């Protein structure tokens, strides 16, 4: 608790008629002026570590996230506002006033006289943050199946979003632009009740999408390809056009997937998936994945890039000490070298073929 | 068209749940598994308005086999193990007995014919008693190999033009309407 | 675009109807309390629905499109044949799934 | 619940006489107006952090939903009539009123003048949710309702 | 019957789920106070739908059975036959005349 001595109504009483006692005991007439400041600057610092020491209070499984935002955010029966009322009166103590500098960013906001300030203020946020509640209630009535809960929080994957890009950052615009010594106050006035409500709609899609990652990509891979060449060295052969219905360029079942439920987070800029800074919450892609289909999307533009399997190398034969004749068939694509001068030979892989293989002698 | 007019939209080739308008409402996900099967069977086989499709078979050869002959629907492919072409097949011709039968001239034995499944649906009949696979070879391929009998081997490759060609019927295997759109609990 | 009586098109037309009946003396008060606030809002609610439009273009005709003929003569220099009696329903003029889209 | 202290037989009687106790105990006839309206902005936050506080009976299966539209749409025997009889009464305390700024929206819902003849009016809601109402007779019986009902659910 | 119902399932219950809940010692005044008054209203348009269900029983399936199955292998020992085909179109488990009038 803040110890007193440093308000408006300690102000009044027992200050001003009591530093002129001390005057009588440098001209004399300039004592308060010197010993003003040496109390404005320790008036708002007991202050300052008050409000800096503050917590907001630990809500769990979307029943108090609610209450929080309902008893936050209300007309006057209300907290959080009946704190800033308190601080409202206490910025203009001494006649615009002595202490400007330490309670400048905080009493920038409740004016309504900061008429070139880009408004940032404090209402809006409040009528701001009631709306995350009240797209919040729907889910606190029905939500009958667990589903349109998600549905929800669809739109904060793939890009439905037309609101959203502003009831996140508007908590972190203004307390990130306060005065950065109102930092751990503005991080928990501002930022942690609005955290506090999304990650409670956000975090059973993202454990809902797992759901719907694996059952239409993985355990189809995995239920298919494992143990199987290259994925392995076993002699089972993983088949190439399965190969190519998965990993593919543009029609791929993970291109088809990305697409269709990442669409908001997730780019194809050039050739690689990069996630989106903005329009991230946190979302914590796991960074496996990201450098997974970073790979898959680098075979693609190489191996399988007309759509179906199939690229064209050329080769030219090398000699070295003690070989007379090497050959090298692949596909039925003869290569034969004794030593004469060297050609390249356009090579194509797969070939239609009724009998595909390699073989070096 | 007449009755989910809201609820469910023809984009593309298959229907979607329409994302508005689904508050409490949710679709059974076999039907929606079904009337996207029975709509890509439509861009397939279904196309002009009516059953038919081409598909192109390139003969195969195998070890000890003189001469395969399919026929499908007064249409012939006898391979005497010349070099191979492609020949671009019909179904279901419009032909005065539709059906479909193979025959193979072995090396020891005679013409012992390996199946004679006549009706319009003779070439399903025969593609479902295949042993098919995916072909890497050439795309959109599929090597069909049925087996004969005294293990001999028969060897083809279907090559399509769009989709999976007359594979695609065999998505018609046992299949049922199910019978609740919507479901409740 | 196309019709009327959203009313997001029609308050324009009832804001305009005061405001130019006012005196042409109060031109520029007019013109800002009676159809700048409704304007604003069409400047608004344009550019998110030009997005939407994207969004059920390559997943109504790209989607279909490149479902059909990724990889095939004469789009990719393969083997395979893009197929005719599929083509046609894409690129005719009145009934093909591209002019029946726009 | 209000906790009493601010309806109307509490201004007239017992606050009016108990102003001019402690006045007698700064110009006193100055600070009372500066007593008053800071009691007056404390007995509408009364009233309307109750009215905001309600909620509705949660009802089911289109019997229970049908006839909560017979009995809030009743003149005579309701709710929502008799409460806004009540409101009425104390959207006029003090003398128009000088809480007239707070209880003025809601006392101009049930007025009936409209001299512009097309208000908002709360009546032309009870005359539009009973005809919401009769439509949910038609339906629930007389005859094959599921039938009637998709089709009613299929034009919205 | 068939389930049309959105009403009924409310307006018989009601009367038990006042006097089953009562308190058991006014069982016997909760039986003739509510739910009699109810059952008598109910067996009144009831019962001759039950007596003429029974009348679009037989005329649909029974006398179709009858009529033609009857004094046949295997529902009795004569030489005479039951016609299979005519077996499959009746008791048949998706489409036959009998699941298609329950």
């Amino acid at each position: 608790v803040v110890p007193g001595m440093f308000t408006r109504q300690a102000w009044e009483e027992a200050v001003l008629p009591s530093i002129d006692t001390v005057i009588n005991e440098v001209s004399p007439e300039a004592l308060r002026q010197r010993l003003t400041t040496r109390y404005f600057a320790d008036f708002g610092n007991a202050w300052l570590n008050f409000l800096n020491s503050l917590h907001l209070r630990k809500a769990q499984t979307l029943s108090d996230v609610t209450e929080q935002l309902t008893l936050m955010a209300d007309v006057r029966q209300s907290p959080l506002v009946a704190l800033m009322n308190t601080l409202a009166v206490q910025g203009c103590t001494g006649q615009h006033g002595p202490l400007a500098t330490t309670f400048g960013p905080v009493l920038a906001l409740m004016d309504n006289q900061n008429n070139s300030a880009d408004m940032l203020n404090l209402q809006t946020y409040l009528t701001r943050v009631t709306q995350v509640r009240l797209r919040l209630q729907q889910i606190a009535g029905s939500s009958d199946p667990q589903a349109m809960m998600q549905l929800l929080a669809q739109t904060v994957l793939q890009g439905k979003s037309v609101d959203l890009t502003d009831t996140r950052d508007y908590g972190s615009l203004t307390a990130a632009g306060l005065g950065q010594e109102w930092y751990g106050f503005g991080q928990t006035v501002f930022v942690r009740p609005m955290e506090q409500a999304w990650q409670q709609v956000l975090t059973p899609a993202a454990e809902s999408l797992n759901a719907r990652w694996r059952t239409a990509v993985v355990d189809g891979w995995n239920n298919a390809f494992s143990g199987r060449y290259p994925f392995k060295n076993v002699s089972s052969d993983a088949s190439l056009p399965l190969l190519a219905k998965y990993l593919n360029t543009d029609t791929g079942r993970i291109a088809r997937f990305l697409q269709n439920n990442l669409s908001g987070v997730l780019h194809r800029e050039g050739s690689r998936w990069v996630p989106d800074t903005i329009n991230t919450r946190g979302l914590t892609f796991n960074p496996a994945f990201l450098k997974a289909i970073n790979t898959l999307s680098e075979i693609a533009d190489v191996a399988f890039t007309t759509g179906n399997a199939g690229l064209h190398f050329e080769l030219r034969p090398g000699t070295a000490a003690g070989v007379m004749q090497t050959t090298l068939i692949t596909d039925n694509q003869k290569l034969i070298y004794v030593n004469q001068m060297p050609v390249w030979k356009r090579f194509t892989w797969p070939a239609d073929t009724e009998a595909p293989g390699a073989s070096l002698s | 068209q007449n009755n989910l007019s809201g609820v469910l939209h023809r984009e593309g080739s298959r229907w979607v749940p329409d994302t508005i308008n689904t508050r409490g409402l949710t679709f059974n996900p076999a039907f929606l598994k079904a009337i996207n099967t029975l709509s890509e069977i439509a861009d397939v086989a279904f196309t002009t308005g009516n059953a038919g499709l081409h598909f192109e078979l390139r003969p195969g050869t195998a070890a000890g086999v003189m001469q395969t002959t399919l026929i499908t629907d007064n249409q012939k492919l006898i391979y005497v193990n010349q070099m191979p072409v492609w020949k671009r097949f019909t179904w279901p011709a419009d032909t005065e007995a539709p059906g479909a039968s193979l025959s193979w001239v072995s090396t020891q034995a005679g013409t012992r014919q390996y199946a004679d499944l006549p009706g319009s649906w003779g070439l399903i009949r025969l593609l479902e008693m295949a042993r098919r696979k995916a072909a890497p070879g050439v795309a959109s391929g599929w090597s069909l190999s049925w087996q004969a009998q005294d293990g001999r081997m028969l060897n083809y490759t279907l090559r399509t033009e769009a989709g999976e060609g007359p594979l695609v019927l065999l998505k018609l295997r046992n299949f049922v309407l199910p019978e609740t759109v919507f479901e409740l609990s």
